[PDB]
């Protein structure tokens, strides 16, 4: 054989709050 | 760390194609990062859970199947189709939470979607939702974590409790049934 | 595009907060007055104007995500700064909540609009004054969400 | 009068760019 398990995304739990850097 | 608040961040990393060919070669040279990861078959998608180091998820969803890696595919370390689960080793890149110690009841169920949902707990295995959601709210999110207020994990969601497509409560994996399963093997 | 929920705003005379709950962004009233948001398309009027609460609310901007109301009824609060720092608080009533450790009353300044944050990262309510004894901040006085889902009804 | 004027923005999440 069968096809893998594969990553499509995830999930972070440990950022913070944070300022969005203005670009 | 995790929590006191605890908030989390969905990112999505391959699209339908990408997932395809990487499921059939088995090889994800992709980076990794983050707790938790989206994963995906050929015929669904739900999450993955890393604790210490090893990173798990439900066996209704992964089987038997092994995970692509940058090293191609990698075996399951761990296997116990009763307790509906799974592990493998956690990737490189990603970030592992730790079992809950502190026996709290209040915990925050984590969505595929990055949304986290309170639930008191009700028994070794059940919570109830605070507030009932529509079952699709939930839907890929087996194998996500329930965390203690102080981000820990105190079990993975293996499945919803539902009436009438409305989520009242939820049925999951307590971490002590991970323990159990590393021991068994 | 990342969105947030929190507005950093100012007017010509002060700057503090704003926050987004249910597709409005709210703040202060002693802080925003009657005044209008600004926008590429022009000023935009206020939605919601509660003098007694001490709260305005305009349609949410552009760049922002609604933050989700807090349903759990904990006590631990999380007050974010316009410094993106978070202060652990205690909830002691419906609208009051005391520091875990108090900070130097400058720590807060600017943030009024700001949320208090439960466990969850739901809002429990928005940061109205910070309660002083001699510079130090020790508390805080808070618009519960009730309040905004309330005006809301109106 | 003048318009309150949005100066920055804060994710609760750290989600980066
Ligand atoms: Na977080
Ligand atoms: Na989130
Ligand atoms: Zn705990
Ligand atoms: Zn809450």
């Amino acid at each position: 054989k069968k096809g893998c398990v594969v990553i499509v995304g995830r999930i972070v739990l440990s950022g913070k709050p944070a300022i969005i850097p203005k670009k | 760390q995790m929590g006191a608040p605890i908030t989390a961040y969905a990112q999505q990393t391959r699209g339908l194609l990408g997932c395809i060919i990487t499921s059939l070669t088995g090889r994800d040279k992709n980076q990794v990062e983050g707790e938790v990861q989206i994963v995906s078959t050929a015929t669904q998608t739900f999450l993955a859970t890393c604790i210490n180091g090893v990173c798990w998820t439900v066996y209704h969803g992964a089987g038997t199947r092994t995970i692509a890696s940058p090293k191609g595919p990698v075996i399951q370390m761990y296997t116990n189709v009763d307790q509906d689960l799974v592990g493998w080793p956690a990737p490189q890149g990603s970030r592992s939470l730790t079992p809950c110690t502190c026996g709290s009841s209040d915990l925050y169920l984590v969505t595929r979607h990055a949304d986290v949902i309170p639930v008191r707990r009700r028994g070794d295995s059940r919570g109830s939702l605070l507030s009932p959601r529509p079952i699709s709210y939930l839907k890929g999110s087996a194998g996500g974590p329930l965390l203690c207020p102080a981000g820990h994990a105190v079990g993975l969601f293996r499945a919803a409790v539902c009436t009438r497509g409305v989520a009242k409560a939820v049925d999951f994996i307590p971490v002590e049934n991970l323990e159990t399963t590393m021991r068994s093997g």
